[PDB]
């Protein structure tokens, strides 16, 4: 890279990170989608 | 309910049981069976551990991916207790040694720690709280172990009134300190099987009638300590001052308290399971009606 | 034409002539003979003819199919005899191959061919294991590929892909236990077939 | 395109009223025990049921059977039909007896008090097909809708 | 209705093979319990064999019975030869499966399946 | 002080145990071949103190290198139960990590972590011999973090 | 055409017979075998000094996956699901919807790296060079869950590795 | 457009976050929530509109065979710009 440096981009990490397994910085998977079924919310005022 | 904790599936490893349980003292004899049963049906289990991560590796295969979560905690640190319980729906306390150490005596593990868990759990909003005491808990007891249990039982019931308190006799099982205790060596004992105790705890989590109640988990039969010990050596083809006090304490009889049969658990005789425990060490024992 | 597999008429004619040869000699058992456009000869026979037809092909001087390349089954649920048993034989003397095919169902036994080829021993055990076809007079018929005590025949078209049970180590009983299968992610079925016919030459009359 | 309405405002849990008079989630055991207690304390005309517009036949007969066990006949729908005369005794009284495919053989259709375009759009599409390919004649009594 | 028999030409001859297999299994259970150091009693092992046999008491096809016997003899061979391990023998007892209730109300509470 | 003593005793046994990791390899399938290439001269696992062929009686780490079928699961658990402690498991390749390309098969255990506890997962089908070496060196660092004595002292 | 590997006639004249007798008693072939192992002791070994030295890899190497962007920073992926269709292991799971600006984009893009066979079929099938297998092969983890990548993990891999990924694609795309 | 919720958890570019009563956020306790902070929706909006002198323009995303399939974008409407369906670049007629 001292001779042919990489193509600069806005989004490329400026600070490289080593493997983070086993530390507080480790990756934790989760579902990236939102809730699909909305439940009905009962009324707050009484009425029976 | 909350949409994420509605039960789904057929009650297996990949199912969703709806239980989010924090189990303190999960790295011991009772905790492994409790955690195993919780993960059998697909519960989220939080395991606060004081020990090495290496000593908690036997719990990893007990739950599908992501279902067993491990956190560090210190019994004296309230924040570390708060972190482990604020997302749970039930908190289970199985903390306790059978001996005192220079750092923790029986008051620390049977009064101070259970009360700290109960106080943090109540403040954090946990609805269900299960606390394990002892059948022979008594402030008039010769054993400092059993005297501490009685005090901690009182403080738990006053700090978390809805807590379900369970009072088992000595528990026999593969890793127990009871049948294995004898095999490595006036009183009437009524020991109970480890799996029965585990089912009782699980059934208490699922039963609304168990909230606020105290149960006594005892085996189907009462034996004379001498007769039982003779059986152990026959099956196996063959310590502290306080420990001896407990082993010599006749098992209380508490008819007023509910028991395993109330939680739908049929107690298991020691004779069906004695070989299981004692085969590794290689005629019945008179029962008291 | 660079992209098209060339035909071989010499081999096609030769395999057709041997197809008639076998059919004329064993009319008691041969039900059909065909040669594919890529020159493979198939003899379809009645299942009673397994031993006679294979023995003839192995020992006859103008056949000499000494090697049993493979022996397998095919489950076709629409047929009343759902199982098709395929013998692929190789002749070193004449540098040729032949396929012999028969059929059976879940209950009819097929005669074991171990007397004709010792290679058939394990192949027939595999067929029993994977498909549930029983071979009569086999010197040692038993499962070969599946777990001991495994229920079912996994290669049948109606056996589910992931089976019925799955294993895990249970710490309570201190052994590997079997339980009904639950999948964190179900296998996703794809409907890939296009609704437009691709090969007019294979159209079936309505 | 209405199927997306199946994803919102959904009833997902049994609910009963609390001491505040507000609906609160509860288990199937609790909700059904409350309903059964009330059902066992009433009989005859004291118990009724109204069926909505999307109810299936298996639920309709089950509910009929249950109220009959307490000797109630008040099984009602929301959509009126005159009970005078035969009422529902004879199916032909309340059916489209010609069938949808029968419109293609009619030569005159009289539409009385209805807007088939919005009430039965595919039935109205079947009339237009006859109107187009068979020169079907159509007369309407009611508002002059498109 | 003309079919090739497996072993037995009618249900009488088939029932004889069933009884012989049952005797072989019955005599084997004490050995299996000891050889595999099972935690079940010999009585439980024998009641299991009996329950496995009664499951198929309703068959009337001599060919189906013959296959059931052929499979049972294979299972017996795998047990006698100690080709099975202790895990295999104990899969007959489903020891880690929570009892699944069979009445309507219990099924209704838990889920959708019949 | 006693803190400083256990700090150095921890550093000593931890240094000894990660400088002498003796594996026994379940070469179950493909991934065993890449495990052999890690023993081969280019990478020479033996130069890290990781002996090539070790009996199960003297093994410290188990490497599950390949698909674990249902028929083999009982045998895997047997060997694991016989390993003397401390013992660690490295899961090598997609098959052992979670079933991999046979995940939906009827005869395949969907991840060896259903049978035994696992300390390191090495991804790849198969991981390169150097990728497996990275996982072994990552296990050493995991051992280096152990603190059995400091926790024992604080009991 | 064929040849014989072991069809030789041992001479039975006295000179030949004594040659085999001296071989038997003086262990000549065994000592010759000792010479070969001795010559290797003095050869330079082929070991490389990992992790300070790395084995050589080519631009085509199939390693850890990453989701790429355009030079503007817009995601390349358009939720076409061709990668998900071709995946031999069914390791990819995708969900999509119109983005707030109306673009066709994914809301879910997971790869089960413990199902993946690292075959590279997904990067072949992708029409816009969105999903790639990068050059990283040193991402072993301590837990199973860490290997179940979602879209946030995959985009972070792309931003982390884009410098090298772009250079590798530049080197090999004329063979594709 | 990284944005934390009232509970403090960062909202992802897909709008995902665990609501207050969701136990599933226990998975982040003692660890972290992987969130990519380069929102593509915000980045493409930073690109200026190209001014072109024809009713139809083609886009391949740049880089020739390294971009996306080449498409042709009609610029007849004046109310809005023409957007590429692949890369989101915008074009307007002059
Ligand atoms: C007789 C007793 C002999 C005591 C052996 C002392 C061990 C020396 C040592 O730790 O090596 C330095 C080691 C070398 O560190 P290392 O093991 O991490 O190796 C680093 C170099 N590479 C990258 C090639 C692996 O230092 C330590 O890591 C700390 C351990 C100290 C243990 C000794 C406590 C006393
Ligand atoms: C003037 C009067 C004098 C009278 C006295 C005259 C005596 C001298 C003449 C006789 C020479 C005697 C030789 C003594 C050595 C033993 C020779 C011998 O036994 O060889 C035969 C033996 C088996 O050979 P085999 O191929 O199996 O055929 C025979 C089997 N039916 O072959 C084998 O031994 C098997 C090989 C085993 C060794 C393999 C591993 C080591 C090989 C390398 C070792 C190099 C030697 C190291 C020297 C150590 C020095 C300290
Ligand atoms: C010093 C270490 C020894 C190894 C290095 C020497 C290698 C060597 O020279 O061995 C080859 C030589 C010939 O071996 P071979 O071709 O089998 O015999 C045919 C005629 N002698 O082998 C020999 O002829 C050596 C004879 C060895 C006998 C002396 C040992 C006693
Ligand atoms: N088993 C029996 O015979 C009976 C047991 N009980 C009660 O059941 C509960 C568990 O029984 P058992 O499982 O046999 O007890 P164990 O000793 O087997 O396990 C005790 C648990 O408590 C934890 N623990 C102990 N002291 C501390 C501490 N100071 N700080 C934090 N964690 C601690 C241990 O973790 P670590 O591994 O880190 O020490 C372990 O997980 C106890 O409360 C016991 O009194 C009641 C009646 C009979
Ligand atoms: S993970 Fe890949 S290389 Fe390893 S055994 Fe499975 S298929 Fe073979
Ligand atoms: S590399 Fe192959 S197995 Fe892995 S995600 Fe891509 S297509 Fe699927
Ligand atoms: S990564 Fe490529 S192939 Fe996969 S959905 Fe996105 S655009 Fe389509
Ligand atoms: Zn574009």
């Amino acid at each position: 890279p001292t001779v042919k440096p990489p193509t600069a981009r806005k989004f490329i990490w400026t600070n490289h990170k080593f493997n983070l397994s086993g530390t507080p910085q480790q990756y934790v998977p989760y579902s990236t989608t939102r809730k699909k079924i909305q439940e009905w919310v009962p009324p707050s005022t009484p009425y029976k | 309910l909350h949409h994420a904790v509605i039960p789904h599936g057929k009650g297996g490893r990949s199912s969703v049981s709806g239980i989010v349980a924090t189990v303190f003292g999960a790295t011991g004899f009772l905790g492994r069976y409790v955690v195993n049963h919780l993960g059998r049906m697909g519960s989220q289990v939080i395991v606060p551990h004081r020990c090495e991560p290496y000593d908690t590796m036997h719990l990893r295969p007990m739950g599908d991916l992501g279902q067993i979560i491990f956190m560090d905690w210190n019994g004296r640190d309230k924040d570390s207790i708060r972190r482990a319980v604020e997302h749970s729906s039930v908190v289970i306390n199985l903390v306790g040694r059978e001996w005192e150490t220079q750092n923790f005596d029986f008051e620390d593990v049977f009064v101070k720690i259970p009360q700290a868990i109960a106080q943090v759990s109540k403040e954090a909003g946990v609805e269900k709280f299960i606390h394990i005491s002892h059948l022979n808990a008594d402030i008039k007891s010769s054993s400092k172990y059993l005297r501490s249990k009685a005090v901690g039982e009182k403080e738990v019931r006053e700090t978390f009134p809805e807590a379900t308190i369970i009072k088992p006799a000595e528990i026999f099982g593969r890793e127990d300190r009871f049948l294995n205790y004898f095999a490595n060596i006036k009183t009437v004992k009524q020991p109970v099987y480890i799996v029965d105790v585990t089912k009782g705890i699980i059934n208490a989590i699922k039963d609304p009638d168990a909230r606020g109640k105290t149960f006594a988990f005892v085996g189907p039969s009462r034996y004379l300590l001498f007769d039982l010990v003779q059986y152990v050596f026959a099956v196996a083809h063959r310590t502290t001052r306080d420990k001896v006090e407990r082993i010599h304490t006749t098992d209380k009889i508490l008819p007023h308290l509910p028991g395993l049969e109330d939680l739908g658990v049929e107690a298991t005789p020691l004779e069906l399971k004695a070989i299981e425990v004692l085969r590794r060490h290689r005629q019945p024992a008179k029962t008291i009606p | 034409r660079p992209t098209v597999r060339p035909r071989n008429d010499v081999a096609h004619k030769q395999l057709s002539a041997f197809g008639e040869y076998v059919a004329e000699i064993l009319p008691k058992y041969v039900q059909q003979v065909q040669v594919s456009c890529f020159n493979e000869l198939e003899i379809c026979i009645h299942p009673d003819g397994v031993i006679p037809v294979l023995t003839f092909l192995r020992d006859h001087s103008n056949a000499q199919f000494k090697s049993l390349a493979d022996l397998t089954a095919v489950d076709i649920p629409t047929r009343q005899n759902r199982f098709e048993i395929v013998y692929n034989l190789l002749s070193l003397r004449f540098n040729s191959r032949i396929r012999v095919k028969t059929y059976t169902d879940e209950l009819t036994p097929i005669e074991s061919s171990v007397p004709v080829y010792k290679a058939a021993n394990w192949y027939e055990r595999e067929i029993w294991d994977m498909f549930g076809v029983f071979f009569a007079n086999h010197p040692d018929l038993r499962r070969i590929l599946t777990d001991y005590g495994f229920e079912g025949h996994p290669f049948r078209k109606d056996f589910p892909l992931s089976g019925y049970v799955e294993l895990r180590y249970d710490d309570e009983v201190k052994r590997v236990v079997a339980e009904p299968v639950e999948l964190a992610q179900e296998f996703r079925k794809f409907d890939l077939n296009s609704p437009w016919e691709a090969f007019p030459a294979y159209r079936q009359p309505p | 395109f209405a199927y997306d309405g199946l994803k919102r405002q959904r009833l997902t849990e049994p609910m009963v009223r609390n001491e505040k008079g507000l609906l609160t989630h509860t288990t199937w055991e609790d909700a059904l025990s409350r309903v059964a207690g009330m059902l066992q304390s009433f009989q005859g005309n004291d118990v009724a049921a109204i069926a909505g517009g999307l109810v299936d036949a298996e639920a309709l007969i089950a509910l009929k059977d249950l109220l009959n066990r307490v000797d109630s006949d008040t099984l009602c729908t929301e959509e009126v039909f005159p009970t005078a005369g035969a009422g529902t005794d004879l199916r032909s009284n309340y059916l489209l007896n010609t069938t949808i495919a029968g419109v293609e053989e009619a030569d005159v259709v009289l539409l009385v008090g209805t807007n088939p375009r919005f009430e039965a759009p595919l039935f109205n599409a079947r009339i237009r097909k006859s109107w187009l390919h068979n020169d079907l004649k159509v007369a309407l009594i009611g508002s002059p809708v498109d | 209705t003309s079919v090739k028999p497996i072993f037995s030409r009618d249900m009488n001859e088939a029932k004889r093979r069933v009884r012989e297999l049952y005797r072989a299994w019955y005599r084997e259970v004490p050995n299996t319990v000891h050889l595999f150091q099972l935690d079940i009693s010999v009585k439980q092992g024998r009641d299991k064999v009996r329950e496995m046999f009664k499951k198929n008491a309703h068959i009337t096809d001599p060919r189906v019975v013959d296959l059931l016997v052929i499979k049972g003899k294979m299972e017996l061979e795998e047990t006698i030869k100690v080709w099975k391990q202790r895990t295999h023998v104990m899969r007959f007892f489903h020891e880690t499966e929570a009892p699944r209730p069979k009445d309507f109300l219990s099924k209704f509470y838990v889920g959708h399946d019949p | 002080r006693g803190e400083y003593v256990v700090a150095k005793l921890d550093d000593l046994i931890n240094w000894a145990r990660r400088s002498s990791l003796w594996p026994m390899t379940f070469g179950l399938a493909c991934c065993a071949v890449e495990m052999m290439h890690m023993a081969a001269p280019r990478y020479d696992m033996d130069r890290f103190g990781v002996v090539f062929r070790a009996s199960p009686r003297q093994s410290d780490v188990m490497i599950v290198a390949g698909t674990l079928t249902n028929k083999m699961a009982p045998a895997l658990r047997k060997v694991y139960d016989q390993m003397p402690e401390p013992r660690y498991v490295v899961s090598m390749g997609s098959c052992a990590n979670g079933g991999g390309y046979y995940h939906y098969s009827y005869s395949v255990v969907r991840g060896c972590d259903r049978i035994v506890p696992v300390d390191i997962y090495v991804p790849g089908c198969p991981p390169t011999a150097e990728a497996l070496l990275y996982g072994i060196l990552q296990l050493q660092k995991k051992i280096k973090r152990e603190k059995r004595l400091r926790i024992w002292y604080r009991r | 055409t064929y040849k014989y590997v072991n069809l030789r006639e041992p001479s039975m004249d006295m000179k030949s017979v004594t040659d085999r007798a001296a071989q038997t008693l003086l262990w000549t072939e065994l000592i010759r075998g000792l010479g070969m192992t001795l010559s290797y002791l003095f050869r330079e070994p082929a070991t490389i000094n990992y992790p300070f030295e790395k084995g050589p890899l080519s631009p085509r190497f199939r390693g850890e996956h990453a989701l790429r962007r355009y030079p503007s920073g817009e995601e390349r992926c358009i939720a076409c699901k061709l990668c998900e269709a071709v995946c031999p292991a069914q390791a990819i799971t995708i969900e999509a919807e119109p983005r707030a600006d109306g673009s066709r984009r994914t809301t879910r893009y997971d790869i089960d790296m413990t199902k993946c066979i690292y075959c590279g079929f997904c990067q072949e099938a992708c029409p816009v060079d969105a999903i790639v297998e990068g050059p990283n092969f040193e991402f072993s983890t301590e837990t199973h869950e860490e290997l179940l990548y979602n879209k946030e993990k995959l985009l972070n891999n792309g931003d982390k590795w884009e410098a090298e990924i772009a250079a590798n694609i530049q080197a090999d795309y004329l063979y594709r | 457009g990284v944005r934390t919720s009232p509970t403090g958890e960062k909202v992802t570019h897909t709008g995902q976050v665990y609501d207050d009563g969701d136990y599933r956020k226990v998975r982040f306790v003692g660890r972290q929530k992987e969130v990519n902070e380069n929102f593509a929706i915000d980045l493409i909006a930073e690109q200026p509109v190209s001014q072109v002198g024809s009713r139809v323009i083609s886009c391949d995303g740049g880089g020739g065979a390294l971009g996306h399939p080449r498409v042709y974008i009609n610029l007849d409407k004046e109310t809005k710009t023409g957007t590429c369906g692949y890369c989101g670049l915008q074009f307007r007629q002059q």
